[PDB]
RNA sequence: UAGCAUGCGACGCCGCCCGCCGCCCGCCCCCAGAGGCCCGUGCCAUUGGC
RNA sequence: GCGCUGAAGCGCGCGACCCACACCCGGCCAUCUGGGCGCCCCGAUGAGUAGGAGGGCGCGGCGGCCAUGCAA
RNA sequence: GGCGCGGCUGCUUCGGUGAGCCGUGCCAUCGGGUGCUCCAAGUGGGCCAUUUUUGGUAAGCAGAACUGGCGAUGCG
RNA sequence: GCGCCGAAAGGCGUGCCCCUCGGGGCACUGCGCCAACGGGCUCCCCAUCCGACCCGUCUUGAAACACGGACCAAGGAGUCUGACAUGCGUGCGAGUCGACGGGUUCUGAAACCUGGGAUGCGCAAGGAAGCUGACGAGCGGGAGGCCCUCACGG
RNA sequence: GAGGGAAGCGGAUGGGGGCCGGCGCGCCCCGGCCGUAUGCGGAACGGCUCUUGCUGGUCCGCCGCUCGGCUCGGGGCGU
């Protein structure tokens, strides 16, 4: 209800600005509509068929909003994770999926010779400064290209801003081991430092979209 | 059957259309021909014209295609 | 939509298997089934762990009747002249070759369907009359 | 649920396209009226279309007679729907005209009318030529008549008293 | 009187056993009127001085 | 039934819970409301012996149409 | 349903009255629970509970009344 | 959703008015129409219920200490047509209705034309028997057209 | 399938085991083939009229004159 109000009260009334900026360009969206558009050749049918357009845009909007709001409810950033705990530096994982909430599969490349990806209820992660939109799932297991390396070094300046935020913060370094062990997990204190992000995201994106598709993969 | 025309599908030339209508008591008839997937278009385009809905002629279209796709192997 | 329609009556099923009551211990009275006659009658009561008895309800949704758990609708084809029919289907129908029809006959149907992009039951069939793993 | 709903379950269902109608002629004439009737104002059509499926003890014979006095110039000889048949039983010199619209006539019924004024119209022609079906008279029964109600069994049944 | 099929003990113990272990393949899954590893590489896990 | 006793008895109050096919809700089958183009849709009621009324499945030989068969 | 106009009538003094009839005008808390016709069924031997009974010591008695169910009704 | 910025959410046209603060409500064209990843069934056993067999019948009431069956395959019950009354349908419709013969093909069949047997039920009736024998009316509800006059309506 | 310690209308309901049948799109380059408009030459048609007539077909045979496309495969890219 307190939400749920706020959308009612014109009706529209950004929706009623939006015709304007067309009304004010000068005469127009009903010849637009009728005039257009495309077709004619083509092979055999019905073209019962489809997408893009108008319904997706309200389904990406509409799976937006859990996406803020859980971490709301959760406090954090998003994905990108590094072991705090282990090796003083060390490297960078991703979480692409959930078993569960707890039973968490965290990730790499491996194109030639490799790297591991563990699933744990734990080990070893506290979350960064990034966001995404997504809460955690991708995966399988994939990824490559320089990114043993890349993703390590995109680590390096992580744990880099993260080992500051860890000599300033904590209770000391011996438990953000613990706070690293635990890995469900998570409310109680969440941002510190670790200033701006613009690569530490576009690295995340990448790892996102190598845990996707479409190489290494396709027979 | 008939309606008063009809559209029925076969023809073995390789590479075969089949265009049949038929109207009026006496004249009875029924013609198969051309190659050529563009001509296939075209000459229903002007049968919908002097007759009716899309649907049914152009189906009666890939038939055709695919028929003449399977005389070559 | 038909996905599904075919999944509601295909994965719950109802299979709970109307045989008829008992038929099970006199291998003679036959499972074929009959509606339990007799006032006493359990099942007739109707009363649950009793097999239910067949009713309108009980019905499959028509736009999952007469489906194969493929889902395509399947024609019976005594030879190449159903092909055709079928062959505007495609997509929708799928083709079964009447057991009758005869090996000589078979192969003939067989290609054509291929042609016409009916692959359905047929193939199968035509490798069961091969012989075959 | 109620007791009341299952007799609601149990009103009729009158409903019937009758068990054949042989003749394929009579059978698509059945068939017109419920595309017609809601596609226009006639409500006669309507009525002849369930008069024409359900009975036996419904299909009407009219004499000429029973048209003759019964039109009398008074709707000024309209046109006279007869849903089951004429019958040839009257000698007046008949009719004032006239239009009379059925499903069947017989022969010299159809020539004694139309040799009276009008036409022996067919209900299909009339459907065509009169497809609101207003200035109509719906005219009539029977097998309402004397001839017989329940007066079936032997030697019958009577006023009543006992039967 | 009956009574190891309460799912028991003891005594006496033997054509190849079995006593003690390398290497692999299946089933359940604390005590307690609060408590229960020194220098390291390494995202991990491995893996090394002690 | 084990079987309880400052209750697992009894009574007076009380709180929270459990529990049907009921009632709601979702999706679907008949009839009827009807509607709309041989077909689609909206909502309601809808156990059943005797039993009436109506639609359908299967048998065997006959006819017209229409096939199948060296593997019926 | 009520009124007026006009004809015809009645029973009961060459006697008193309305009523009837016809003709013509005028003025006026529910919600399909539903009518008629043809043809057919088991019947044409019940039971119980509740209420009111009468007989009988009583009875898982007998025999009525008024009703709901079982018969023919699942499921809890 | 149908210009722009803004990752994002969000705002960016203007008039009114209340509050006269933050702000609020109110008013103003048409058109179109999502993300990630890589099986069925039979018998058995354990749990749970039906459970009271089934089944069928008899019966107010059947598991029934009421009746009937060892088990199975095959056989095993509304037939035939008349009358009288009906339902549903179709051809002619104050008559309709056709044997038997002959004529003629295929076929032992049968068919078709035709005289048209037979003279029902009808077409009107009463009654022992003589013998006799009209068809006009509205009234009410309530189908429907017209006049009108049209929002209604008589 | 199961078994010498746990109870039965022999089914139902849930679960495991045992057995078994099934299994494309956008773009670019190469090869291949053909083409309409217009002139020729042959031909079912049509709206309609309904004695009769007028305008409007479509494909084929195949040359001339411009100016282009398709399809089966292969190779890359993006979906």
């Amino acid at each position: 209800m307190a939400p749920t109000s706020k959308m009612a009260l014109g009706i529209k009334r950004a929706s009623r600005s939006h015709t304007y900026h067309r009304r004010g360009l000068w005469a127009i969206k009903a010849k637009h509509g009728g005039a257009l558009p495309k077709a004619e050749k083509p092979a055999a049918i019905a073209e019962p068929k489809f997408y893009p357009a108008d319904d997706v845009k309200p389904r990406t909007v509409s799976t937006r909003k859990p996406h803020p709001t859980k971490l709301r409810s959760t406090i954090t950033p998003g994905t990108v994770l590094i072991l705090l705990a282990g090796r003083y530096m060390g490297k960078r994982v991703v979480f692409l999926k959930q078993l569960q909430s707890g039973l968490l599969l965290i990730t790499g490349p491996f194109k030639i010779n490799g790297v591991p990806i563990r699933r744990v209820n734990q080990a070893y992660v506290i979350a960064t400064s990034t966001k995404v939109d997504i809460s955690k799932v991708n995966v399988q297991k994939f990824d490559d290209k320089y990114f043993a390396r890349e993703k390590k070094t995109r680590a390096k300046k992580t744990e880099g801003e993260l080992f500051e935020s860890d000599k300033e913060a904590t209770k000391n370094l011996p438990d953000f081991k613990k706070d690293d062990q635990k890995v469900i997990d998570a409310e109680l204190i969440k941002a510190i430092d670790a200033v701006p992000d613009l690569k530490n995201y576009l690295g995340a994106r990448f790892s996102l979209r190598d845990g996707d598709k479409p190489h290494e993969m396709t027979f | 059957v008939t309606i008063q025309p009809s559209g029925v599908k076969d023809a073995a030339v390789v590479l075969s259309t089949t265009k049949t209508k038929k109207q009026n008591a006496p004249a009875k008839l029924y013609h198969k021909s051309v190659m050529r997937k563009e001509f296939r278009k075209m000459a229903k385009a002007v049968k919908n014209q002097v007759s009716d809905n899309y649907y049914r002629p152009d189906l009666t279209k890939p038939a055709l295609a695919r028929l003449s796709s399977v005389y070559r192997s | 939509m038909a996905v599904p329609l075919l999944t509601k009556k295909i994965v719950k099923k109802r299979v709970k298997q109307f045989k008829r009551p008992h038929s099970d211990r006199y291998i003679g009275l036959k499972t074929s089934w009959r509606r339990p006659k007799g006032i006493d009658s359990r099942v007739r009561r109707k009363f649950k762990g009793c097999t239910l008895m067949p009713n309108i309800g009980y019905g499959s949704d028509k736009k999952t009747r007469h489906y194969l758990p493929n889902k395509f609708k399947k024609f019976v084809v005594h030879n190449v002249s159903e092909l055709e029919l079928l062959m505007m289907h495609n997509r929708t129908y799928c083709a079964e070759i009447a057991h009758n029809v005869s090996t000589r006959k078979r192969k003939e149907i067989v290609e054509r369907a291929a042609q016409l992009d009916i692959v359905v039951t047929n193939k199968l069939a035509r490798l069961r009359s091969q012989e075959d793993e | 649920m109620g007791i009341d709903l299952v007799a609601g379950g149990r009103n009729k269902r009158t409903k019937r396209v009758a068990p054949k109608s042989d003749d394929v002629y009579l059978k698509l004439l059945v068939k017109l009226y419920r595309f017609l009737v809601r596609r226009t104002k006639s409500k006669f059509n309507a009525v002849i279309l369930k008069r024409l499926f359900m009975s036996k003890t419904n299909r009407p014979p009219l004499s000429m007679r029973r048209l003759s006095n019964f039109m009398k110039g008074k709707e000024e000889k309209n046109i006279a729907v007869v849903v089951g048949t004429i019958t040839d039983d009257m000698r007046i010199q008949e009719v004032p005209a006239m239009k009379v619209t059925a499903l069947r006539f017989t022969e010299t019924a159809r020539a004694r009318i139309i040799n009276a004024g009008g036409e022996c119209l067919t209900f299909d022609q009339l459907a065509l030529r009169a497809p609101t079906g207003e200035n109509t008279i719906l005219l009539r029964g029977p097998k309402n008549a004397r001839e017989a109600v329940r007066h079936f069994g032997k030697a019958p049944g009577v006023p009543h008293s006992h039967t």
